[PDB]
């Protein structure tokens, strides 16, 4: 009803409040990465941690969100942060494109290069973000609106196992699409079968996303037994955006 | 409200008809049946216009990684509300039964879900015949010709597009229906995952993996 | 005495244990730095922080250095703790070289891109330390046995005012010249002139360290108030590299 | 022990010999000695064998660069230790006193701490003159060509370093001796930010600075 390209807009502009650190990444104790990579390895959890903070204000902040049961707030931020990071590396890595891409771009001011990607042994997953994602971006040119919109999409995936009120979820992600589709015929008009070319990314970024769950796990980084938690009190602590 | 061309109509009723002639100790079971159908799988994909227009290394490349995810298709597309579970023409292969005495039980939480989750969209024929064609002609990794792919696939995305909008009237629910139709795209990569997952650990539990599945959803 | 090359080279091996964070560098209360732009700054912040933290605890195990008097261990480290930073960023970013330099690197697997340091409004000191520096050393074909050295030179500077024994300090630093000497011509035997190109990169050092006092002062980042305190305790408490 | 080639000798002798004929309300006067020595440092600049095969606005990219730091330098020489303080023929300019009449007595400490530390090195007019030729001659940003400074300067450098390893047989301590003066170079550079820093005090502060420094230390 409130929920809008327009609104989400505006929020993509709002600023997170000095994230108040949650543990959602981190290198802990016995842990496979190498001695000398730990101060590193750990600086980019510091910056995960981050981001997923300023995600948790993101998602409680959209038209009707909140209005949702808590325990489905949770476990929608918890189905989806990960890919939400990636689709925004992707989406900040398009300025540094043009061999393929080299730079990734993690935040601004701080790029990933795709040699220590390759030392990571993580070629690939970076290889993928940076053409199935970025290049393909660039490409389809998709802009701002579109952006949002399918952040807004990845966000409320009804399909989330557990969920109490499918129901709810889903007459906010028909919302999104009856959005999305409305800004391409009204926009965009010429271009036709934009609307699934966008939507065509989705299961890309899930793919990648299911990847690098492959290496943050491998690596013991994530501490999956304390997600839920970190959002539960993320949500209702942290502080609202500028 | 742009009707289907008559090539567009042609493809529907060409691709309505061989769906249905394609339609079907414990883990012995199940490992050959699958390999049935995904000889079903991979016959319905080599007469899908387009798939000629492909090169051979390309063919392999579709057919392997989307094997899995339409055999998710195929199985939920047999569930059964009243009794919720899967009616497979039950070869007690595909049943919470065998699937516990093939030890593999936990996974069958997770694919009913999907199969009570994909019900609920109530897909014709014509939505689940198109959508196993777009699954087929999906991007994957390691494509000679991405371009062309993307190429053939669209052309089934319009179809679909057009026969949704027919059908509603130039309704706005149309692009909700479209869009929930390409949902499963998403969800359906996650199952794939979780395949291959299982594979990797037969492998480190040495598991007899028929040599056609061993080959198709690799090893390495 | 014992301070050797041999020995600094391999303490550059050791790994400082997980830096039990100072809060050297920080964006403070009242920042000149745009609001969308603190996450950033201060993730920055948090790894330049690490890196002193394992700079101090670099310091602490040179031989002879804990020996002086603790009031100079602090002042020396205070004065030098900034130099030593950049000659770090500019040995790590000479692998990233080859228009001007585009990328800096801050630790491994983390770069500064050339158009996020002229958005920053600091184009210059980033073009000067990648030039200066990094390009100098890589012409100059600067090795790990003269970096190290350089780094206990840049240390012990007894010219530090107010120390009180200044003695101590020359000694150390005298014993350094002895030894960057003996291995410039017991190794790079051929090259003339050497010893004084090396020792010629101080004070270019020591430019780009003070015009980044002057930015890091302007944007209130440093905790200059707290700075000595922070080396006192961290020489102290802090744990033994690996 | 390679000695002095007769051509480093004579330059040698030719610097010792200029450096002798260019020894020597408040703010009113230093302001105005400092363009009589910041004159003496641009004569001995120009007269510097390797001065004139560089461009004409790299002369002025060094000389006004090193200015200030071989101001330092000429200062900090004329320190006396037993009255701890600078005997420059005293103007009542360079002393605690004017400083302090002048407001910028802050400034002091520093500049006397530098004094002491030059001091203590117990340097040649030999080492003096080849350090402040190198000061002129070092890579100095926005040279149009550095590659040639760079090779005037190591004419200097190398003589110097002959210098001290023939006064020394080649002794070992000559690394060291050699060393200290390049570390000049280094505490000269702080010394000429807090210069430039002051000029911009004065700059929002409003104070007078002839046109002569107010050109030769920027002002935008
Ligand atoms: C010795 C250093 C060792 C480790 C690093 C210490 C942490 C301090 C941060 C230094 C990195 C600065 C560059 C990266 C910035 C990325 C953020 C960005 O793009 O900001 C734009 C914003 C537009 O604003 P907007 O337009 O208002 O305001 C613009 C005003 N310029 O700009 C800002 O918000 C300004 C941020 C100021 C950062 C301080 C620079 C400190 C320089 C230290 C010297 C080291 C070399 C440089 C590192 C790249
Ligand atoms: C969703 C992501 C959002 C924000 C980021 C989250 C923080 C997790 C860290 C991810 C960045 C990894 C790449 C950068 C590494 C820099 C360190 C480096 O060069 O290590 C070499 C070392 C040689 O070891 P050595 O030889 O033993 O062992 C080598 C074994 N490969 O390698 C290691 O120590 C391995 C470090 C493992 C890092 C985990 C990778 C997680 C991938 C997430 C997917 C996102 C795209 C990739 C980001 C570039
Ligand atoms: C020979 C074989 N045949 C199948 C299969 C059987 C029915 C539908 C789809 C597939 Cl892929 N599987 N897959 C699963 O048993 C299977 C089924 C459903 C799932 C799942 C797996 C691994 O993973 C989680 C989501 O749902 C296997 C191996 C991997 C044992
Ligand atoms: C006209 C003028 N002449 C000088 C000067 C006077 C004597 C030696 C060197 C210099 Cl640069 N200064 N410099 C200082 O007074 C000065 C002297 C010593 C210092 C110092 C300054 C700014 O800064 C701190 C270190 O020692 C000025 C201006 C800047 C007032």
């Amino acid at each position: 009803q409130e929920l809008s390209i327009e609104r989400l807009l505006e929020m993509e502009s709002l600023v997170a409040d000095p994230s108040e650190e949650f543990q959602f990444l981190r290198v802990g104790p016995d842990s496979n990465v190498p001695p000398k990579f730990r101060a590193p390895v750990s600086s980019l959890c510091q910056i995960g941690n981050k981001q997923i903070a300023a995600l948790v204000v993101w998602a409680r902040d959209i038209p009707h969100f909140s209005q949702l049961e808590m325990e489905d707030q949770i476990l929608l931020i918890k189905g989806s942060w990960n890919e939400l990071l990636l689709f925004a590396i992707a989406w900040r890595s398009m300025e540094f494109l043009t061999s393929p891409p080299q730079l990734m771009c993690l935040m601004p001011g701080m790029t990933l290069h795709r040699n220590s990607a390759l030392q990571a042994g993580v070629g690939q997953i970076f290889d993928r973000v940076l053409s199935e994602l970025s290049l393909k971006m660039r490409t389809l040119r998709v802009d701002q609106a579109e952006y949002v919109a399918l952040k807004a999409i990845i966000l409320l995936n009804p399909d989330v196992k557990g969920l109490k009120n499918r129901q709810e979820v889903e007459v906010l992600r028909e919302k999104m699409f009856l959005c999305l589709d409305e800004y391409c015929r009204r926009s965009r008009s010429s271009e036709e079968g934009r609307f699934a070319a966008l939507l065509l990314r989705l299961p890309a970024l899930r793919s990648i996303s299911l990847k690098s769950f492959e290496h943050l796990f491998f690596f013991h980084l994530v501490a999956d037994t304390s997600i839920a938690g970190y959002i539960r009190d993320a949500l209702r602590n942290h502080a609202p955006p500028i | 409200v742009p009707p289907l061309t008559a090539n567009q109509k042609s493809l529907i009723a060409r691709l309505v008809y061989y769906q249905e002639g394609y339609e079907q100790m414990p883990f012995r079971q199940i490992t050959e049946m699958t390999i049935l159908t995904v000889q079903l799988i991979v016959e319905f994909a080599k007469g899908l216009p387009g798939f000629s227009k492909i090169s051979q290394s390309d063919q392999i490349t579709l057919l392997k990684a989307c094997s899995s995810e339409v055999m998710m298709l195929r199985v939920a597309r047999r569930y059964d509300a009243a009794t919720d579970s899967v009616l497979f023409a039950n070869n007690q292969a595909y049943t919470r039964d065998n699937y516990r005495k093939a030890g593999m039980a936990y996974v069958i939480e997770d694919l009913l879900h999907f199969c009570r989750c994909m019900y609920s969209m109530m897909m014709d024929n014509v939505h689940y015949a198109l959508l196993t064609a777009i699954v087929i002609f999906s991007d994957r990794p390691g494509l000679e010709q991405p371009s062309l792919v993307e190429e053939i696939q669209r052309y089934y995305l319009n179809t679909l597009r057009v026969y949704i909008l027919n059908q509603n009237s130039a309704s706005p629910r149309s692009a909700v229906i479209f869009g929930k139709i390409l949902g499963i795209l998403t969800e359906i990569r996650t199952l794939g995952m979780q395949n291959s997952n299982m594979c990797i650990s037969l492998k480190l539990k040495n598991r007899k993996l028929p040599p056609f599945l061993e080959e198709i959803w690799d090893v390495a």
